[PDB]
């Protein structure tokens, strides 16, 4: 949690980073391939099959931000479960050992209709 | 929220008239200039939710430097310690 | 000590009801400015027994802001009268 | 004109960023000063005699809940002399602190700060300006959130959506529409500010893109619900499916994003053993959607296209930043795993 | 303030019929005082000796609820077979609701403001019956 | 005329083409007096583009290329069908007056469009202010209602707020009524027997009406008689020329003025006559009703698909 | 589903990529086509149990109910399409678009795998239900309705969320219906009456108990173009089955505050198919009926111990082939007279010979016949109550008396003659009149040859 | 009798009880900005004595 005011900090080296051919990344755009569309409809363009090149640059735009936009959020879990699994390693009297028993141990309600 | 950027690049934009003890232009400290240096040091790294309740000695005091709110009662009731007294002598001490 | 009860009893020179009523509205204008050295003498007061050395400068810039903050204010309250004559608070048209 | 403009435009948000970047009482306190000094203008352009007694009824209602504030500070001035934006360290001052800057952002007291200003300033352009103003005080309540007595932030905020709710069925005027239901999305914010107060920015930044894609659409020509109905057959056939689906994201439906909040915020209202608070409030935006159906029952279904006038040309405002919007105010509710972790 | 419902919740719990009501007609009595003060304010001014605000009974209401609101408990507490229930703190919700009932005629606000209140009624000592709190934290 | 902000602090347009050449002049008249015999003459010396008066098909004027698309689509009370008066009606004859003001007051939005964009003067023929005097004798004459009178007298004072007032306003050499002559043996078929109570109460109004805009800071130019015949051509053409400059202006009301640089009167009129949709944007008609000025839900509702092929002509791919 | 939404989802671009006029034969074509592959996988076997994929399905292994959400878009185009051609091809479009998307949520629905995952798809719909309800009617009374339709609906469901994110928390996680295995019992408590109350009354607003049936016979009666989504309806009223899913487990052991919902839908079925008998709006007969006995499964689910399980789920389709033709029969029959007022359609019987045979077969399944899929239904729910208490027979018997009287009214009004009046009603049943009104009975009667298809674990 | 009027009674009460409350809210709104800051004023001393406020 230190090393304040980065977007990412230096010690995300070390994550896998998140490589592409996944479907956020893929719906990521997806929803900017529908917005170029609407961006037609909107004018009365009357096409929507209009200059490519405004239908295009939407696909470029949210597939490279959504890229460098998730690579904090894999950091953010990668650094929360990193303090969690310390403070369970220290205090071993905040987090017992529990017994294992089988059901020869439990006599339960009994409640049948 | 607080972004601070005066962290990351290391301008002071103000900070320095913060706090009772912090530059003095010509080197002339306060009344409880003694209290502030010795208070920030207790609850420097410690977390402030916990500071409330172990350290509680260096605050007390200083808020007690600050206002003297116990030293004028302790000085107040010996306005009625003596002085119904003025008739029955101990003048204490005679002048000067 | 009792020079801050007096003035902090003065303080009440907001009073809500006198802070936008009744009308000649210059009448509570007046109290938003007067609302002021009750704020100037009462940090003055805290920051020159108490050798702070360097917050003395904050209420001379105290002054800075309100002037030009009331000033903006009365701008404002020729404009109601630039197009009445009266300024009289119980004009209302714009409903709520 | 045109480049002073732009000088008066830029130092609204230079005003708000001294709020945010400040280790320091004194400079907070002029940060948003002289937001109050640069509005000013922005109320005036067309010089309308409603507008001059619209400003001054913004006026002092925004000089005196700055002015509770420097009493705020000098009260903790004298105790212990820090000036770091942190906890108060008096019950006494975080009381005055707390209901004096619940007039900027304002809560269900505080009234008529709301509608009163936004109603019928000929500047219905916008005023989306009135986006930085509630985004500067909750800068503050940041950091000061560690330091409150936790029943007036709850009772100024169970208040809130109970009387920003009922305020506005009794409404025509579509600017009063959207300035009720801005202190309802003040009330869900603040309502879960004393428990984990992140997951609070993040209604917030609905708050602005759900808010500032509705005046957008309303300015082909739009000032009251009747010329609402007289654009379907005229304008856009289009407009009338986008209005649709912006008003039922923005009334928390599931299929749709505005429904990406409540369902987050619930996982940490309870989480913490309170149960009848959501319950309450849960239900009561219930009749805030009561707005927006009633609204898309004129649009949406032909109602009485009368007085024949064609509009045979084209439109060429500005839409600037139009296209994006409602595709990510409404299209997100799968795609946010995690914006509680860019944010966070 | 809060120490009222510690005296209110801790010493009598159904029996001492006189200082139950007593304490619970302090309670709906102050809340007379604060729908008057907004009906002199956010209405327009009374008559010569405000708050004399338009149709009045406001305080006259108000305080005669909490008057009963001990009363109908206390006797049905012991009276029946000596718990406090929420069976038994039900009964104090019609009837308590009446008042208002009684005044500005009923057939349309009276049985209604009967239902509501005793809906409303049980619920109060239910939650401390399972241990219900409001405005908690972790 | 501006083109946004950021051409407009470069090069701004108030003044460095209206030298003095704004002039922009207008004419009253009364029927077959002042329609081209003295208005469409004068375009040379003085480089005015004159401008049409009236009629059903100025949208259709426009927009194009440009071709007028027929009377179903455009809906209006049809020039030579209203010459029936119909007093007891569906009808209606007040529908007219509401596609008359609109296609009145686009003329009058391309008028100061074109100025500031060039610097040329304009001719009208009847301006935004001719409406009220067809209305003196639409009332006396009984086939007009009121509430539909105060529906445009509502608009008047909603939809006429930024336009600066025409300058050497001219009333025609308007006859004694012999009027009654000239719409019958200069043909006009339709215009017909109707008697005095529309011929004398419209000149009656043009007296007593149109006096406090001749009464205002713009001096105007006033003949009464047969024509102008080499009388008052060139007497309205010299000497209004020295009433362009000289004789010209008391308040001076018009003329882009001291605001003209760049403020008020500089851009906010020339940036709010351009693209003139925004122009007849209070053009929007009644609360409800107003029983003459209707068009139903979806019959004729569904007159709007037929005039909706495509929506726009020709704009193609990969621009 | 591997992938029953891909195809169903690429249904989609075809009908706007789509000529003109082949834009109804187009969709309809493919979308019998996914009948084969609904089939395909699904049906397997078959003890304890069949997970599917993933977090998207648990398969619907138990109960199928799955592939009759599967035959309708290919059911309700041919039957939409009597008094819709009159709109643009660009509504025309529209409406054909968002009855595919309201199929693609109700495939997610009924598998689902969880149950956080069944509530936001549970509440996915009635956003393209309300549309074809404002617009798309008739005269007016559309639009309180299309709010009766709501504020039932989504006031109950809210307190589903407040109960089911207190379960996530509680005990691990509600993922997975497979993680059930560990439950703690739920006792008698002051608390515990309310996570029961909240978690099942969301579920009574849909299949309506006596009370709060305020919006049933709102929003059927005024309805669009040809039953084009009442079809869709009397699914979706049936598909708020979740009630299978949670109370069989997830306190199970409350039957102390049954009573009140007993006592309130049993005495209320042997009433509100007797409200009906007077009834002058023809749809408006057909909406009473699927009051009564669908409530017969809310006295089914509540009593548990299987032989009603039996019949429980064999009831839930049971009428949803019926009182879909019984629609169907009423979205015919009014476009030749064009009022809904059942004293006004006499005279019939002799014009249009065909389709007598399609009211009776429609009505001989409310007396129910016994093999058919209907009293193999009844008569496990019968057998079942019986064991409850044995008075239970006076009135669920006393149930099969009147409906016995209530469906014949409505085929014996067109049993009359010498029709006084009607020079239109020509049109002698055309070649869609009967093709949508079959593959209704021609699946009805068939899997009641071998029915171990429809039944539950049990 | 009982079908359209006693489900139909209490529960469209509810319609009709709501807006009944959401007209006390704008027309005593009107105006009166002499009325606004009294009404401010009680809000800021009720906090003073009411509750926890202080504590
Ligand atoms: C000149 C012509 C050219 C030559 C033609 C060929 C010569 C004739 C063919 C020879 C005979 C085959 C005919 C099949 C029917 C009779 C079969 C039989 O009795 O023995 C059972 C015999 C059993 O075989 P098995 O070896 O003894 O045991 C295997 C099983 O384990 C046994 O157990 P099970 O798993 O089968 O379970 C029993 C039950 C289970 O099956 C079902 O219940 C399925 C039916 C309901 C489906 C519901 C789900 C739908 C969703 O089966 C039945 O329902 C029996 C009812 C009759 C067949 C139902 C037809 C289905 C439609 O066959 C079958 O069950 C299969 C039937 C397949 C039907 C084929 C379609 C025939 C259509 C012919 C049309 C002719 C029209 C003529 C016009 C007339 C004008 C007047
Ligand atoms: C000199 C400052 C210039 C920038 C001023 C920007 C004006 C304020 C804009 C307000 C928009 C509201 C956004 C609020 C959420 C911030 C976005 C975010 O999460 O990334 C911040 C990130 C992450 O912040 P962080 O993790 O380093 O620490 C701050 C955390 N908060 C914001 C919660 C206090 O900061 C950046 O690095 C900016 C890129
Ligand atoms: C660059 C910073 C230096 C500070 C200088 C501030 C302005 C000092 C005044 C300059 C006087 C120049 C007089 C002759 C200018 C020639 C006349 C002309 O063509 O108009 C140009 C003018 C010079 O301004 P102007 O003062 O001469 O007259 C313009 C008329 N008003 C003021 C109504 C707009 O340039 C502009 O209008 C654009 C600038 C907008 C207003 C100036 C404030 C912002 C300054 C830019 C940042
Ligand atoms: C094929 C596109 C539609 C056919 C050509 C365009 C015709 C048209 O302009 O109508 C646009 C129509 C809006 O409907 P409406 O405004 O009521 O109709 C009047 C239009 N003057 O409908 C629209 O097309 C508006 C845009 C809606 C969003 C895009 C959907 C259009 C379908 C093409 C994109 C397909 C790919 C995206 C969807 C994939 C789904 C898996
Ligand atoms: C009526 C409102 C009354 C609701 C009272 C709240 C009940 C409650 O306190 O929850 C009980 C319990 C969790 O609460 P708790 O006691 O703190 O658990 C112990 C933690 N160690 O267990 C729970 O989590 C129960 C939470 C779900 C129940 C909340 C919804 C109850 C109200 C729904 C009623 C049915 C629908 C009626 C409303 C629709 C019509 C308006």
């Amino acid at each position: 949690g230190r090393a304040t005011f980065q977007f990412l900090p230096d010690e995300a080296r070390s994550l896998p980073p998140p490589k592409l051919t996944d479907p956020r990344l893929a719906f990521v755009g997806f929803l900017g391939y529908c917005s170029g569309l609407i961006d037609n409809a909107i004018r009365r363009r009357p096409v929507l099959l209009a200059g490519l090149h405004r239908q295009l640059l939407y696909i470029t735009s949210f597939v490279f931000v959504g890229y460098y936009l998730l690579k904090r959020q894999d950091y953010m879990y990668a650094v929360r479960d990193h303090d969690m699994f310390s403070y369970i390693k220290s205090h071993p009297e905040d987090f017992p050992e529990k017994d294992k028993k089988t059901y020869g141990e439990v006599f339960e309600e009994f409640h049948p209709v | 929220p607080f972004f601070d950027v005066q962290k990351r690049l290391g301008v002071d934009l103000d900070r320095w008239m913060t706090i009772q003890s912090a530059e003095q232009p010509h080197k002339i400290p306060s009344r409880c200039h003694a209290f502030e240096k010795e208070w920030i040091e207790c609850a420097h790294g410690i977390g402030s939710i916990r500071a409330e309740k172990e350290c509680k000695i260096e605050f007390e005091d200083f808020r007690e430097c600050l206002l003297r709110q116990k030293t004028m009662k302790r000085l107040h009731a010996i306005r009625r310690q003596r002085e119904k007294l003025i008739k029955e002598g101990k003048y204490t001490p005679p002048p000067h | 000590s009792m020079v801050y009860m007096n003035i902090m009893m003065a303080f009440t020179v907001s009073l809500v009801g006198l802070l936008m009523y009744r009308s000649h509205l210059m009448s509570s204008l007046l109290c938003l400015e007067g609302m002021m050295l009750s704020l100037f003498v009462m940090a003055a007061l805290t920051i020159l027994n108490s050798h702070f050395t360097l917050a003395s400068m904050m209420p001379i810039i105290l002054l800075v802001f309100a002037a030009c903050e009331a000033a903006l204010g009365l701008s404002l309250l020729v404009m109601v009268s630039n197009t009445y004559g009266t300024d009289y608070v119980q004009n209302l048209n714009l409903l709520q | 004109n045109p480049i002073i403009f732009i000088i008066i435009l830029l130092t609204i948000m230079l005003g708000t960023i001294i709020v945010m970047i400040s280790s320091h009482w004194l400079l907070v306190w002029i940060g948003f000063e002289m937001n109050m000094l640069a509005i000013i203008p922005i109320m005036m352009k067309n010089h309308n005699p409603r507008a001059t007694e619209a400003s001054t009824k913004y006026f002092l209602t925004q000089s005196t809940a700055s002015m509770l504030l420097m009493m705020a500070v000098i009260i903790n001035l004298m105790f212990s002399g820090q000036w770091t934006v942190m906890k108060l360290f008096n019950p006494m001052a975080s009381m005055l602190m707390t209901m004096a800057l619940a007039m900027k952002l304002g809560m269900a007291p505080f009234h008529f700060w709301v509608p009163e200003v936004t109603q019928g300033i000929p500047l219905s352009s916008g005023l989306i300006l009135l986006t930085w103003q509630k985004l500067a005080p909750m800068s503050v309540l940041y950091q000061i959130f560690p330091s409150i007595n936790l029943n007036l932030i709850l009772t100024l905020s169970v208040l809130s959506i109970l009387i920003g709710g009922w305020g506005g069925l009794n409404q025509t005027q579509l600017r009063k529409i959207m300035a009720y239901s801005s202190i309802a999305h003040m009330g869900w914010m603040t309502a879960v500010l004393p428990y984990n107060p992140t997951m609070t920015l993040l209604n917030l930044i609905i708050y602005i893109i759900m808010t500032s894609t509705m005046f957008t659409m309303f300015m082909a020509n739009s000032t009251t619900t009747t010329l609402s109905l007289s654009h379907t057959w005229n304008k856009t056939p289009i407009m009338t499916v986008l209005i649709l689906a912006t008003l039922l994201s923005m009334g928390g439906l599931p299929p749709l994003s505005g429904f990406m909040p409540k369902w987050m915020i619930i996982q940490e209202m309870t989480k913490n053993n309170s149960i009848i608070l959501p319950t309450f409030m849960a239900i009561t935006a219930l009749l805030n959607l009561y707005f927006y159906m009633r609204l898309t029952y004129s649009t949406t279904l032909t109602m009485f296209p009368s007085t024949n006038n064609m509009k045979m040309k084209w439109q060429f405002p500005l839409m600037k930043k139009m296209t994006f919007l409602p595709t990510m105010v409404v299209l997100s509710t799968m795609m946010l795993p995690l914006t509680p972790m860019l944010s966070v | 303030a809060k120490t009222v419902l510690r005296q209110y919740w801790d010493i009598p719990e159904g029996t001492e019929c006189h200082r139950k009501t007593y304490a619970t007609t302090s309670i709906g009595g102050a809340a007379g005082l604060v729908v008057s003060a907004y009906s002199v304010a956010l209405k327009t001014p009374t008559s010569f000796l405000e708050g004399v605000a338009r149709t009045g009974r406001y305080t006259f209401t108000a305080a005669a609820i909490g008057a009963i609101f001990g009363l109908t408990s206390c006797i049905s507490a012991q009276v029946r077979e000596k718990p406090d229930d929420p069976l038994n703190y039900l009964i104090g919700g019609c009837a308590g609701g009446l008042i208002l009932g009684a005044r500005t005629r009923s057939y349309g606000i009276g049985a209604a403001a009967c239902a509501y209140m005793g809906l409303t009624a049980a619920l109060v000592k239910m939650g401390q019956l399972e241990g219900w709190q409001v405005f908690a934290e972790p | 005329l501006q083109y946004g902000p950021l051409a407009y602090i470069l090069g701004e347009k108030a003044t460095k083409k209206m030298t003095e050449k704004s002039k922009l002049i207008t004419v009253d008249g009364n029927i077959c007096s002042g329609k081209s015999k003295l208005a469409k003459e004068i375009a040379e010396k003085l480089g005015l583009k004159h401008f049409p008066e009236a009629g059903i098909h100025y949208v259709d004027s426009t927009t194009g290329d440009g071709k007028p698309l027929p009377v179903q689509f455009s809906g209006n009370c049809s020039l030579e069908k209203f010459y029936d008066d119909p007093k007891s009606n569906d009808g209606n004859s007040y529908r007219l007056q509401a596609w008359l003001y609109a296609s009145r007051l686009l003329q009058y939005a391309d008028a100061l469009e074109h100025l500031l964009s060039t610097g040329q003067g304009v001719v009208l023929e009847r301006s935004i202010y001719s409406d009220f005097v067809f209305l003196e004798a639409m009332y006396r004459q009984g086939f007009i209602r009121k509430q539909c009178v105060d529906h445009y007298n509502q608009v008047k004072k909603v939809t006429i707020c930024e336009y600066l007032p025409p300058h050497v306003v001219v009333y025609v050499d308007v006859p004694v009524p012999e009027v009654q002559s000239r719409i019958q043996k200069k043909g006009n078929p339709h215009e017909m027997k109707i008697t005095s109570a529309y011929l004398q109460d419209i000149e009656n109004a043009y007296k007593g009406t149109f006096l406090p805009e001749m009464s205002e800071k713009c001096e105007v130019l006033q003949y009464s008689a047969w024509e102008a015949q080499d009388a008052e051509k060139v007497v309205e053409d010299i000497e209004y020329l020295k009433y362009d400059k000289g004789p010209w202006l008391d308040q001076n009301d018009r003329n882009l003025h001291k605001l003209r640089m760049l403020v008020q009167d500089k851009l906010e009129v020339l940036n709010y006559t351009s693209i003139p949709v925004f122009l007849p944007e209070v053009t929007v008609g009644a609360h409800q009703s107003d029983q003459v000025f209707q068009e139903f839900t979806e019959l004729p509702g569904r007159k709007y698909r037929a005039g909706y092929n495509e929506d726009v002509g020709d704009k193609w791919i990969w621009l | 589903m591997l992938k029953y939404i891909i195809p169903t989802i690429m249904l989609m671009p075809l009908t706007w990529l789509s000529k003109n006029n082949m834009i109804w034969v187009n969709s309809t074509a493919h979308s019998l086509l996914i009948s084969f592959t609904s089939l395909l996988l699904m049906n397997q076997f078959g003890d304890n149990s069949l997970n599917f994929s993933l977090l998207f399905f648990s398969d619907s292994l138990s109960t199928p109910l799955l592939i009759l959400t599967m035959w309708l878009l290919p059911l309700m185009l041919m039957a939409s399409q009597h008094h819709l051609s009159k709109e643009n091809l660009t509504r025309k479009k529209l409406f054909i678009t968002m009855l595919i998307s309201l199929q693609l949520f109700l495939i997610m629905t009924f598998t689902a795998m969880e149950l956080i995952l069944f509530y936001i798809l549970f509440e996915a719909t009635l956003v393209p239900t309300l549309i074809i309800i404002t617009r798309w009617g008739n005269q007016t009374e559309r639009l309180n309705a299309g709010l009766y339709f709501l504020f039932y609906t989504l006031a109950g469901s809210l307190p589903l969320l407040v109960a089911l994110i207190y379960i996530q928390n509680t005990v691990g996680s509600l993922n997975f219906l497979m993680l059930q295995y560990w439950v703690q019992p739920v006792h008698n408590s002051w608390s515990n009456v309310f996570m029961w109350l909240a978690c099942m009354m969301a579920f009574m607003v849909k299949m309506p108990l006596y009370g709060l049936h305020l919006w049933l016979p709102k929003a059927h009666v005024e309805a669009p173009i040809a039953g084009s989504m009442v079809l869709a309806a009397v699914l979706l009223k049936l598909g708020g089955y979740g009630m299978l899913r949670i109370t069989l487990i997830l306190n199970p052991m409350t039957d102390f505050m049954a009573y009140p919902f007993i006592m309130l839908s049993l005495w209320g079925m042997i009433m509100t198919s007797s409200i009906c008998l007077r009834q002058t709006d023809l749809k408006s007969l057909i909406a009473y009926s699927s009051v009564s006995h669908m409530a017969l499964v809310i006295v089914a689910i509540l009593i548990q111990t299987p032989w009603s399980y039996m019949g429980a789920t064999a009831l839930m389709i049971a009428h949803g082939l019926t009182s879909s033709m019984l629609f169907c029969l009423a979205n015919s029959n009014y476009e030749r007279i064009h009022s809904r007022t059942m004293i006004l359609a006499r005279g019939l019987q002799t014009l249009l010979p065909l389709m007598a045979t399609w009211w009776l077969l429609a009505s001989l399944t409310n007396l129910a016949l016994p093999p058919t899929i209907n009293l193999i239904g009844e008569l496990f729910v019968v057998m079942s109550t019986f064991s409850w208490s044995n008075i239970t027979i006076i009135l669920m018997g006393v149930n099969m008396v009147i409906t016995a009287l209530y469906s014949l009214y409505m085929l014996i009004m067109t049993q009359r003659g010498k029709y006084t009046y009607h020079i239109n009603n020509i049109s002698p049943s055309f070649t869609r009149e009967n093709a949508l009104m079959s593959l209704h009975i021609l699946p009805l009667l068939l899997l009641t040859l071998n029915p171990k298809i429809i039944l539950g674990p049990l | 009798l009982l079908d359209l009027i006693w489900l139909e009674a209490i529960l469209p009460k509810t319609i009709s009880l709501a807006q009944m409350k959401a007209s006390t809210l704008v027309t005593n709104q009107k105006g009166l900005i002499k009325l606004y800051f009294l009404s401010f004023l009680i809000t800021i001393l009720i906090s003073m004595i009411l509750f926890n406020f202080h504590e």
